[PDB]
RNA sequence: UAAUUGCGAUAACGAACGAGACCUUAACCUACUAAAUAGUGGUGCUAGCAUUUGCUGGUUAUCCACUUCUUAGAGGGACUA
């Protein structure tokens, strides 16, 4: 027997909300289409960072960080983390809230 | 000030030229109709064309205009 | 001459947008639901006084764009509202409290009607669809076929105890009225003939006629019970709202200049309710975009384009 | 790991910078057009989108071996935590990087200054561009350095349209008299954009309506 | 009706509570009173010279009723101020940590404050008691 | 649960969240009634909307306001904005619309940012200077 | 005019760059999404003060409910109507 509740907390962080929120909503819908339990995406505030550079000059920055919690069996966690690989997006797969 | 270029006048003009009904002087339905009828690349420039269609239809409701 | 004609009884003012729909309650006759362009609906308790015909009793804050249609169930407890934020809302008329949201319209919901049964909620929209709903949110029909926007849909108050045909009737801006039969959710009558589009349509209260017009002003009267063509009343202006009186055959027509109240039987124009507008210019005349005969057809309610609900009680001759 | 996410993303940018500059210096005579870095489980793929990737693949296991080894031994990458793939880039006429390297080469080929330049520009427009531009600037045979532009098609110059449809590439071709900035700016076809705006922001298309159907006296069809 | 020390204005309460702990005589005014600066962001010693410690004890006590906890360094950050840098503009500095810490130890000895978990100092049940009581007194002397 | 609305008032960076709940008439600012604020000149300003429509008006609605941010002037303006917005929200949602229009009349005739959102905010500083318009100080060499 | 921005006369007519247009920001979201890595109340448990109900505490979990304030996404919203 397999598929035990091991309470995955997925931290999703990237610099482009298109790829990041595509993988985020894909985590969400791929989870809920075989009926998982999510904490549907919690949007951490984007980071605002500023860069003064030299006749002066300024840049800035965008850290988009969210967490979706899939309290889930390890089977479809392994599936949802092997599938939907993408350039640019950092996936952090951590475990039960401690 | 709010002065309009040749292209906004030209687009409102051609919208009269082939659409004098469907576009009269109510801006809020000119909004939806220019959404329905023209591929204007921004909502702003759509609202600018829609406000000048408001102006032009508004001044054709009381007589003809040059050209 | 005449033995009865409409006299301006009073005015209402709590609005800021164009009052785009009014609705009459046979349940309490002192009710005025009012859909307006200012993203809310004002429910009014109608006092009847000469200067202030009623008092504003609630704003329905919660629609997020221009509210176009409101219909009362005739009891007057349900405020069914259509707005341009692609929403329909079932408000309580005296509480607020949206009971149920109807979302699924792809563009501005221009129409809402419920049946005489007060069960089945139809809605026409600027996505040229028709969506038929329960009270609790189920979009159960999507009627397609209009080539331009479904301007209004109204449930036929059906003649023979709703004789298996919950007929609804669409006006479309492809110059066609389509009577739809909600048995198999398909076409029941193509009523063609309009020169400009059709902004509005109304059925006779027994559910046998159709009076429909748009910008040209050609109110095509149809024998909806026969599903054929009768005649056409020309009002010469851009027609915005049409309604038979629930007792008599008076069609009040919301023109581009004001109101033209016609009689159908016998065929004559009863009155031209353009109240005198001081200040306003020739084309700048405030004109009704909404108007409804009362629960008894005695007072004509009218939402104009100067943000004012004006009321007309029918006075007998002297 | 134990890297702050700020420092993590800045370090990833530094890594992609070393990728871009190093593989620019390295595979320039393969017509290097770009790297992309895609980390999957068990792999980290640096894709060399380039023109001449058969000179990257190597004899039945070569230099792509040696390039993964170079990246491996500098970056302390385990074998298999660095995986380089190569890829024949599509339609290098539309590639400002590849045609700028072509200008670099044809200047180092001792070829012409204007005939071959407008031939390249012609070849870009034969690839169905919306516009193209080649700049050659530096000193040859005159102590006073000079410049020549080579354009065809149509070009925009300001705005987010610059950020949408043009590619500009500066390439120092080192010749015996001096050093020469190449700048190839190709306006790609907005009809061929495929990932955003299909035309200008200036574009407004008014549909010419219909030969309409007038009155058609009622003519009721019953259903 | 009921009272709290949040229900009372701060300044008149702090004057009344300074005079109240003056009445109490439970002091811990260590022995370097009025030879001390009492805040590193100041120059001169305090003006009254018999007290300033009951004033600061009142301020710390009411400020700890109104908060979850504050520390020694939090009271240094509070009662510090802008000391003039002379030829240069002003800047904020943490106060003297000893003085504020001894106020904390004084109110702990009476049972007006207690060393908090998470760090800091919570208001004690006798602290809440005595503060709300003479806060009711400070209102009923102005009734 | 009582008949109640919840609003907020915003001046430059001071935010005020107000709970207009049904109760016996408290108007509280962070631990304390509305009379204890100190500024102590601006207390009259935090008295204002109560005094435009009749002072009673809260004997059916407790008002509990919390303050975050800004400075004491922006604080008082934010909380009086929050209280007047909540008052017209309660007399909209629970009391009828014309009562809310009486509140609108008695406020709007006097209006002192009780209701509407002011759009002025600190506007960005630029390099070559210390502020939003002023440049550096020069000497033409 | 902010602009060869245009209008508007006018040996042409349709073009191009630029400006505009586009990028982004301070504004509104009581309608959507969620948030023990943001806030809300109630509830547990309970400290003080008055009691007649209450006021003020506290509680990264005592739990329940909400997303209005907070976040940040979507668009709408304004075009000088």
């Amino acid at each position: 027997q397999q598929q035990q509740i091991i309470k995955i907390r997925i931290t999703l962080t990237s610099t482009k909300v298109k790829q990041l929120e595509n993988v985020s909503s894909n985590i969400v819908k791929n989870a809920e289409q075989h009926n998982l339990v999510k904490k549907g995406p919690v949007r951490l505030p984007t980071k605002v960072l500023k860069i003064s550079t030299r006749t002066w000059e300024t840049y800035e920055m965008r850290i988009h960080k969210r967490y979706i919690d899939l309290e889930a069996p390890v089977q479809i966690v392994k599936r949802i983390t092997q599938i939907t690989i993408e350039p640019g997006v950092d996936v952090e797969v951590v475990v039960a809230s401690n | 000030g709010r002065v309009r270029t040749k292209t906004v006048k030209r687009a409102s003009k051609a919208l009269i030229e082939r659409y004098y009904p469907k576009l009269t002087l109510d801006f809020q339905t000119n909004k939806r109709l220019c959404d329905e009828i023209a591929t204007i690349q921004s909502k702003r420039l759509r609202n600018k064309i829609a406000g000048y269609t408001t102006h032009l239809m508004k001044r054709i409701q009381k007589g003809p205009v040059r050209g | 001459a005449s033995n009865e004609v409409l006299v301006l009884r009073g005015t209402l003012e709590g609005h800021n947008g164009w009052v785009t729909s009014l609705a009459t309650s046979a349940g309490q006759p002192n009710l005025l639901l009012s859909a307006s362009r200012d993203k809310t609906l004002i429910s009014w308790k109608l006092t009847g006084d000469d200067q202030k015909f009623g008092v504003p009793v609630r704003s329905f804050k919660g629609h997020s764009h221009i509210v176009q249609d409101c219909t009362l169930t005739a009891d007057g407890a349900y405020a069914l509202s259509a707005s341009w934020d692609k929403t329909l809302r079932l408000w309580d008329v005296a509480t607020g409290e949206t009971y149920q949201r109807f979302v699924g319209h792809k563009s501005d919901v221009m129409s809402v009607d419920i049946d005489k049964k007060a069960s089945m909620i139809i809605s026409g929209s600027r996505d040229k669809t028709i969506k038929v709903w329960t009270i609790k949110g189920q979009c159960l029909a999507t009627l397609l076929g209009h080539n331009d926007w479904v301007s209004q849909v109204r449930v036929v108050p059906n003649e023979k105890a709703d004789d298996d045909s919950v007929t609804i009737i669409s006006a479309g801006n492809d110059k066609m009225v389509k009577a739809w039969n909600l048995n198999q959710f398909q076409i029941e009558a193509d009523f063609i003939g309009h020169n400009s589009n059709i902004n509005t349509l109304t059925a006779s209260p027994d559910g046998t006629l159709i009076a429909s017009a748009g910008k040209d002003g050609e109110i095509m009267l149809w024998n909806l019970a026969a599903k054929k063509a009768m005649y056409t009343l020309s009002a010469q202006d851009e027609v915005f709202s049409l309604a038979f009186s629930p007792n008599r055959y008076w069609l009040a027509a919301a023109t581009a200049t004001g109101i033209k109240v016609f009689s159908l039987d016998p065929q004559y124009l009863v009155d031209d309710l353009r109240p005198e507008f001081a200040g306003y210019s020739k084309a700048a005349e405030p004109h009704a975009v909404s108007l409804a005969w009362s629960a008894d057809g005695q007072t004509l309610f009218a939402g104009y384009t100067d943000n004012v609900i004006r009321v007309w009680q029918v006075m007998t001759a002297n | 790991a134990l890297i702050s996410k700020k420092r993590k993303l800045v370090a990833d940018g530094v890594f992609y910078a070393e990728l871009n500059e190093f593989f620019t210096r390295e595979l320039a005579e393969e017509g290097y057009s770009g790297v992309e870095v895609r980390v999957t489980p068990t792999k980290t793929e640096v894709i060399i989108r380039a023109t001449r990737t058969q000179d990257v693949l190597g004899e039945n296991g070569r230099r792509i071996n040696e390039l993964t080894l170079l990246v491996q031994k500098r970056f302390k990458y385990a074998p298999g935590t660095i995986v380089l793939y190569a890829e024949r880039v599509q339609d290098r006429g539309l590639s400002a990087v590849a045609q700028a390297e072509s200008m670099k080469f044809k200047l180092l080929n001792g070829l012409a200054i204007r005939r071959a330049a407008y031939g390249v520009v012609r070849y870009v427009m034969e690839s169905g561009a919306k516009g193209c531009e080649v700049v050659v600037s530096g000193k040859l045979r005159a102590a006073r350095a000079k410049a020549m532009k080579f354009a065809d098609g149509f070009l925009i110059h300001s705005g987010q349209p610059v950020n949408d449809f043009i590619d500009t590439a500066t390439r120092h071709v080192l010749m015996r008299q001096g050093v020469l900035g190449i700048k190839v700016k190709i306006m790609r076809d907005p009809a061929k954009s495929r990932t955003g705006p299909k035309a200008l922001p200036d574009a407004v298309t008014i549909i010419e309506p219909k030969e309409e159907e007038p009155i058609l006296a009622p003519s009721v069809k019953d259903y | 009706p009921g009272v709290s020390v949040r229900d009372v204005a701060a300044q008149d309460f702090i004057n009344a509570y300074a005079s109240f702990l003056q009445r109490q005589g439970k002091l811990e005014v260590p022995g370097y009173v009025d030879i001390v600066k009492t805040s590193s962001g100041n120059e001169m010693p305090p003006q009254d010279a018999e007290g300033w410690f009951y004033k600061r004890a009142a301020s710390v006590a009411r400020h700890i009723y109104m908060r979850k906890q504050v520390g020694v360094g939090k009271l240094n950050k509070l009662y510090g101020g802008a000391k003039s840098r002379g030829v240069r503009p002003y800047k904020h500095i943490d106060a003297s940590g000893s003085i504020n810490r001894k106020v904390l130890q004084a109110l702990e000895k009476i049972g007006i404050v207690e060393i908090s978990p998470k760090g800091g100092r919570r208001i004690s049940e006798n602290g809440q008691r005595d503060l709300d009581r003479i806060a009711a007194q400070t209102l009923e002397e102005d009734e | 649960a009582v008949p109640s609305v919840q609003t907020f008032g915003k001046k430059k960076s001071a935010t005020a969240v107000a709970h207009v709940k049904a109760g016996k008439g408290l108007i509280k600012v962070n631990g304390s009634p509305i009379t204890l604020v100190e500024p102590e000149i601006l207390r009259f300003k935090v008295y204002e909307p109560l005094l435009l429509v009749g002072l009673d008006k809260f004997s059916n609605i407790d008002i509990r306001v919390r303050v975050t941010g800004g400075g004491h002037v922006s604080q008082v303006y934010a909380i009086r904005q929050a209280i007047a917005k909540g008052l017209v929200a309660y007399h909209q949602k629970y009391v009828d619309e014309q009562s809310k229009n009486e509140l609108k009349k008695a406020f709007t005739s006097y209006d002192r940012t009780l209701l509407i959102a002011d759009s002025r905010r600190p506007e960005p500083k630029k390099f070559g200077g210390k502020g939003a318009r002023s440049r550096f100080q020069k000497s033409y060499r």
